């Protein structure tokens, strides 16, 4: 939480902050192995207007705490997933 | 636990969740997450040893014997972990990140990149973000003109922030 600082933890973990003191980078060699709806409709319509199909639109709903939407769709033969909250 | 010990716990939890969504042996995983209070997206690309080919995550049920329901339910848990990673910032009285790059290798190397761009009010869509991400991360150009132009709009937008 210091500005433009790099710091290394006891465990070897390296952290880098920006001018506002926000963490921007982390290094670890140690791993143990209107809004959203509008944002979504806007890009859909732009794809359609460019002559691209938006296929297989489905939603899963955890209902009524916010209602949770898991939205899915395919555009270039590629399925994308998105999460939207309603509260 | 210190702040960095909590972050390490969830790094490990995110890494192992992704790894169990991959039904074959992988070498590297590039993960991108865009999350704010109203929702978000989490995608990743993985490589296999012997090849540099990128394998998109939702192609896993289309190519392997794993059900879309099981895959998506795992994705749901993975999202929750990233939201947990984000809440840790909130609890440290830190400004929460809006994007997290999460790259790791099977040997255990992990590199994380946080950013704080107000993406939702930028009004750029999910695929636009993903195409911009892919142009900067790897060398990948979109192939339609609308898509290419959208990446250019995002580049100029970010430089001028």
């Amino acid at each position: 939480l210091k500005a433009n600082i790099e710091y290394t933890t006891p465990t070897g973990h390296i952290y880098r902050t920006d001018h506002k003191g926000r963490i921007k980078e982390v290094y670890v060699d140690n791993l143990s192995l209107k809004g959203h709806w509008y944002n979504l409709e806007k890009e859909w319509q732009e794809f359609l207007n460019s002559g691209k199909e938006v296929k297989n639109i489905k939603m899963e709903v955890k209902y009524s705490r916010p209602t949770i939407f898991k939205v899915e769709y395919e555009i270039n033969g590629e399925r994308n997933i998105r999460r939207i909250l309603n509260k | 636990m210190t702040f960095e010990e909590k972050l390490s716990k969830i790094y490990n939890e995110i890494a192992n969740e992704i790894s169990s969504m991959i039904p074959v042996e992988w070498e590297k995983v590039y993960t991108m997450a865009y999350i704010d209070d109203g929702g978000g997206e989490v995608f990743f690309n993985y490589t296999k040893p012997g090849s540099d080919d990128l394998n998109y995550y939702t192609n896993i049920p289309k190519e392997y014997n794993i059900s879309v329901q099981v895959f998506d339910d795992l994705w749901m848990d993975l999202y929750d972990l990233f939201e947990e990673l984000r809440d840790l910032f909130k609890e440290e009285d830190l400004e929460p990140w809006t994007s997290c790059e999460f790259d790791f290798t099977r040997e255990g190397e992990l590199k994380v990149s946080f950013d704080y761009i107000d993406w939702i009010n930028s009004e750029f869509g999910q695929i636009g973000r993903q195409n911009y991400y892919k142009y900067r991360k790897f060398g990948i150009l979109p192939e339609t003109e609308y898509e290419i132009n959208k990446v250019k709009e995002i580049e100029q937008y970010i430089k001028e922030l």
